[PDB]
């Protein structure tokens, strides 16, 4: 019961998937624009 | 038996996209809130608060609750057999005879689904298992054989706190659900634990509930226990109230976007009562521009007949009849006429709508007014000629407004520089104020001084955008 | 499990501070 | 069939507001009560005016009679729609039965109006509509009647409409916007003074230019000023046979005071006698003198009330309650001083109120749909 | 609580309550205030 | 009463302010009058004579009005009483207003950028 705290408040923390989908999607709108 | 159908229908279409629906919403999903259902179902809370809830008489008695608590099991996916198990027991109201198996005998049925089976993991089926039966409830206070089921039934509802920090075992993010409910269901149990007395032991509930959502969920818990703590020391004296004044940190995202409107109108009630003027009536300001719609009638009239109180006690107030419901019309009646004794310089009438309606200025509560109004009589008087004239003397607005010697005049100029309207003088043999006003001030500078403020607010605004920009 | 519950997450979250880094300097070079 | 019942609106009037002549509405409107056939003025004069001491059978054998008559309407409109026409006999009994409203009270209008509601055929078959339920509407405080029935006439009657009736409709709209304190709209409305001359609506012309007078007082600009009563002389004549009012206008061109306060408080004699005023009159005089006074502002910077003494008499003290609760009021723009006598003409809009309403528009509307854009959060 | 019949349905106010006060009074009036001295 | 400008109030209270010892309590009370008089002496003031030292202060001339011109930096004029020669020591602040907010174009360019 220990250290069964953090991880999920990690999976918290997967914004990153969010806001970098949104980087990921923007990478290939702008590299796309490019090619 | 044709409108009982209606809650049939959209009971079921609750417990469908909830249960179902933010279960299958939960299980792995909310990196913040994909749990869309969460907020629906909501929705559907208001739409139980908009209609009849389900079974409060519907023509019958109790049919839903002794039905749909059971067999859900979470198991083999026939488990849409078990909905519908939900929906073909329709034919107990609709064929056969209903019969009364809610509030007395909800006592095992909130244990029936958790004695199905070990039904499922998440803790939202639990609350949803012992809020969206017993919230129906809960709004029938008529306080005889069910304000002890609202009691006992939120006691189940502390059982949901007892499942609430104790489940999974910690830091799945359910109260992102749950405290979307743990909300709405906590300000009940301020309401019935307050139906009856002051509650002194659900104060502890609430501290050690507001300790629980400190760190590892600050996700709306902090801001509405917060609200229940401020309303517990509003409803109750005078004495707690320098917690914010050392504990301030009373800054969620502001989700709710209604809490956070009403909760800076209520800690504006609170420094409005300490003392204080400026910040606020600003917040009566922001708390007034950030009033929802008017969806809710009364409620805002009310609660605005409250707001600008401290605007009555500016001397600087126009009079609400555009925001006067013509129902609050019949109730602002010493209220119109206060405020006219506010803009009329009469001491007569200034103790006499005292005099007239001090049983409703004890409905208001706040005679904070009237030890500082005739204070507000004086300082719009001198407000006012103080504006007008550059070299007034001080026998011309004295005995104008019968002050009837010089050296109280000369009191009220003191005390009008120390407060810091004007800079009048004294032309200093008996009195005989010798002033200016003041204009060639400056214009030009000092104007774009406050553009700084205007538009680095501005970029504040534009960074405001740009993450709302990080939405999608 | 909270042997290693606690050390994999990491592992996938460092490439992400990585190109969470660059995709401004991508896009840096579209604008070029 | 409107004008003396437009008199009837002046006399009940003359009933309302004029105690000094307690009785007169009984007088020359118990006079229209024996003429006419017109059973309302002991109707209503029996609810409104006074205890009525005898006139029962005199006026109720005219009630009999009234009644005869609206019998043979009530023989006249089945022994007549036995003729194929279409609303023709509802057009007979629409104006003599309209004209029983004006002769009765309101069952009238409801054998009348409601009567004549529905088969609504024609123009002229929703002109008396709309213009003979504006009548009544005008007669008594209702505004659902006079706005509700010209926005069926802006509905029904046009489809582009006739240029004449609807200039007319413009006419009535401006009878209301001086009901009501709609400057522009009274005076703009007013601007044609062509197909006008005196209808069966038109009691008077000559009130139609106290009407555009009374508010071209108000809301014209003075190059609007010398543009219409200067540059138009089709009102000039006649209103040159009311050269008080055309010496107050050409005064209004000067500013001389002191026929402004003479002339001024004629038309407040007038604006008392006059309806549609008691509930809005109360703004017009001291926003008449500001229309004044701001242009006297605009004089000169430092004056003395001396030099505005000789333009006002004892304006000393008068200028103290007036000028400072005009400044109280947030309007004049100036500064006041007692013995060194500042006067201040200033407001240069580059200032900061130009720059200020657009954030005052968008700090309630960044938090209105900013709280708009939160909803679909949660 | 919108549960009715109904979901069918200082600047100069303060000011306008005390000049709604005077609604028939003198609050201006020169020709009649100023000039009532020397007519007797 | 004290608030809305009666010093005298005070002394009109004092008649019957005992009130089972509110006595201490009543001399702080001329304390928090005399001390605010060491404020409002000449705030805003052009100047006072010895009479309003009669007025507003009391117990006519003791050493702690001598005292009041001699502890604050006053100018004990010849029956005459000053704050100073100027009352509000030559107020300019800086006269050049413009560097500073120079400062400010330097953190605030830096805001403008970093964002978009």
């Amino acid at each position: 019961y220990l250290s069964k705290i953090e991880e999920l408040q990690l999976i918290v923390n997967d914004k990153s998937q969010n806001l970098r989908r949104l980087q990921a999607q923007r990478n290939e709108l702008n590299a796309k624009v490019r090619l | 038996p044709p409108p009982p159908p209606a809650p049939q229908d959209v009971e079921m279409k609750e417990e469908a996209a909830t249960g179902g629906g933010s279960t299958g919403e939960a299980d792995g999903k909310t990196a913040a809130a994909a749990a869309e259902h969460s907020q629906r179902e909501l929705d559907t809370v208001t739409l139980e608060d908009i209609k009849e809830h389900v079974k409060q008489l519907e023509k019958a008695v109790s049919g839903k609750e002794p039905r749909f608590v059971l067999r859900a099991l979470r198991m083999l996916p026939s488990t849409s057999r078990r909905l519908n198990h939900y929906v073909l027991y329709k034919a107990v109201q609709g064929f056969f005879t209903s019969n009364n198996a809610t509030r007395d005998f909800l006592l095992p049925f909130l244990e029936e689904p958790m004695d199905t089976e070990a039904d499922l993991q998440f803790r939202p089926r639990t609350g949803k298992a012992a809020s969206t039966p017993l919230l129906p409830e809960v709004e029938a206070y008529l306080q005889l054989l069910v304000v002890i089921f609202m009691m006992n039934s939120k006691r189940y509802k502390e059982a949901q706190k007892i499942s609430d920090d104790l489940m999974q075992k910690i830091s799945t993010q359910n109260r992102r659900a749950l405290d979307l409910v743990a909300a709405k269901c906590y300000y009940y149990h301020a309401r019935v634990y307050e139906f009856l007395d002051k509650l002194d032991v659900v104060r502890s509930f609430l501290h050690a509930r507001l300790r629980t959502a400190t760190l590892r969920h600050d996700a709306d818990g902090q801001a509405t226990l917060l609200n229940l703590l401020l309303r517990n020391y509003l409803h109750y004296s005078l004495y707690d109230q320098a917690e914010k004044l050392v504990s301030k940190s009373v800054f969620p995202e502001q989700a709710n976007n209604n809490e956070w409107a009403r909760y800076l109108y209520y800690t504006g009630r609170i420094k409005a009562i300490q003392l204080e003027y400026s910040e606020a009536r600003r917040t009566m300001t922001n708390a007034l521009r950030k009033a929802p719609q008017h969806t809710a009638v009364g409620f805002k009239q009310t609660v605005h007949k409250l707001l600008i109180v401290v605007e009555l006690l500016l001397g600087e107030i126009p009079d609400r009849l555009q925001f006067r419901q013509p129902s609050l019309k019949r109730s602002l009646m010493p209220y119109f006429l206060l405020t006219q004794a506010v803009r009329t310089g009469n001491l007569a009438k200034f103790n006499q709508v005292l005099d007239q309606f001090g049983e409703k200025f004890q409905a208001d509560g706040t005679y904070t007014l009237i030890i500082r109004l005739r204070h507000n009589v004086i300082k719009t008087g001198v407000r006012m000629i103080s504006l007008s004239y550059s070299r007034i003397s001080l026998a011309d607005i004295a005995q104008k407004l019968q002050l009837d010697s010089p050296e109280d005049a000369e009191f009220i100029v003191a005390k009008a520089i120390r407060d810091g309207v004007i800079e009048a003088s004294i032309n200093h043999e008996k009195g005989y104020v010798q002033s200016k006003e003041m204009i060639d001030i400056y214009s030009t500078r000092e104007p774009q001084l406050a553009f700084h403020q205007r538009i680095s607010f501005c970029l504040d605004i534009h960074n405001m955008s740009v993450k709302a920009m990080r939405f999608p | 499990d909270l042997y290693s519950r606690y050390k994999k997450l990491q592992q996938e979250l460092e490439f992400l501070e990585v190109q969470e880094e660059y995709i401004k300097d991508e896009q840096k070079n579209l604008k070029k | 069939p409107k004008n003396p019942d437009l008199r009837i609106a002046q006399l009940r009037f003359l009933l309302s507001l004029p105690e000094h002549r307690g009785d007169a509405a009984v007088r020359d409107e118990l006079m229209a009560a024996v003429r006419d056939n017109n059973m309302a003025p002991y109707y209503e004069a029996l609810c409104k005016s006074l205890d009525w001491q005898i006139d029962v059978d005199l006026l109720n054998k005219m009630k009999k009679a009234n009644e005869d008559e609206l019998k043979r309407l009530d023989e006249e409109l089945e022994d007549a729609e036995k003729n194929l026409g279409e609303s023709e006999i509802r057009d007979a009994m629409m104006a003599k039965a309209e004209y029983l409203c004006r002769i009765g009270d309101k069952e009238g209008a409801l054998t009348a109006f409601r009567k004549t509601y529905d088969k609504t055929v024609a123009l002229g078959h929703r002109l008396d509509i709309v213009f003979y339920l504006l009548r009544i509407g005008l007669f008594y405080m209702d505004n659902d009647l006079i706005t509700r029935n010209t926005e069926k006439a802006k509905s029904l009657i046009e489809e582009g409409g006739d240029w004449d009736r609807r200039n007319r409709l413009k006419v009535y709209q401006g009878l209301y916007c001086v009901a009501i304190r709609d400057f522009k709209q009274a005076a703009e409305l007013f601007l044609d003074t062509v197909s006008t001359f005196t209808s069966y609506e038109l009691m008077d012309y000559k009130t139609f230019v106290t009407y555009t007078v009374y508010v071209s007082m108000i809301a014209l600009e003075r190059p609007d000023l010398r543009e219409k009563v200067i540059k138009g002389a089709e009102i000039l004549e006649v209103l040159h046979s009311l050269p008080a009012v055309r010496q107050y206008l050409f005064s209004l061109y000067e500013c001389r005071y002191s026929v402004f306060f003479q002339s001024l408080a004629v038309v407040e004699q007038e604006m008392k006698k006059d309806w549609l005023f008691a509930p809005h009159y109360r703004y017009y005089v001291r926003e008449m003198r500001i229309h004044a006074y701001s242009q006297l502002l605009e004089s000169y910077r430092s004056l003395t009330l001396g030099y505005m003494a000789e333009a006002f008499g004892v304006g000393v003290e008068f200028i103290d309650q007036e000028l400072s609760r005009f400044i109280a009021a947030g309007r004049l723009h100036c500064k006041i001083d007692k013995v060194n006598e500042i006067v201040e003409t200033n407001r240069p809009d580059s200032k900061n109120w130009q720059y200020q309403e657009t954030i005052k528009k968008g700090d309630l509307l960044l938090n209105r749909v900013q709280k708009l854009s939160r909803v679909i959060n949660m | 609580m919108s549960e009715k019949k109904q979901p069918v349905d200082e600047d100069n106010w303060d000011d306008d309550n005390v000049e709604d006060d005077f609604s028939n009074q003198l609050r201006a009036e020169l020709e009649k205030h100023g000039y009532k001295m020397e007519t007797s | 009463y004290l608030m809305e400008g009666s010093y005298n109030k005070v002394f009109l209270a004092k008649g019957n302010i005992p009130a089972e010892s509110y006595t201490f309590f009543i001399d702080i009370l001329l304390d928090t009058i005399r001390d605010e008089i060491a404020g409002c002496i000449e705030k805003a003031y052009e100047k006072i004579l010895f009479t309003e030292a009669t007025r507003i202060l009391f117990f006519n001339t003791p050493k702690k009005m001598t005292d009041y011109a001699k502890k604050r930096g006053w100018v004990l004029g010849p029956n005459n009483y000053y704050s100073f020669a100027s009352q509000q020591q030559k107020p300019e602040d800086t006269t050049i207003p413009s560097t500073e907010l120079a400062k400010q174009v330097i953190e605030y360019a830096r805001q403008l950028e970093m964002i978009v």
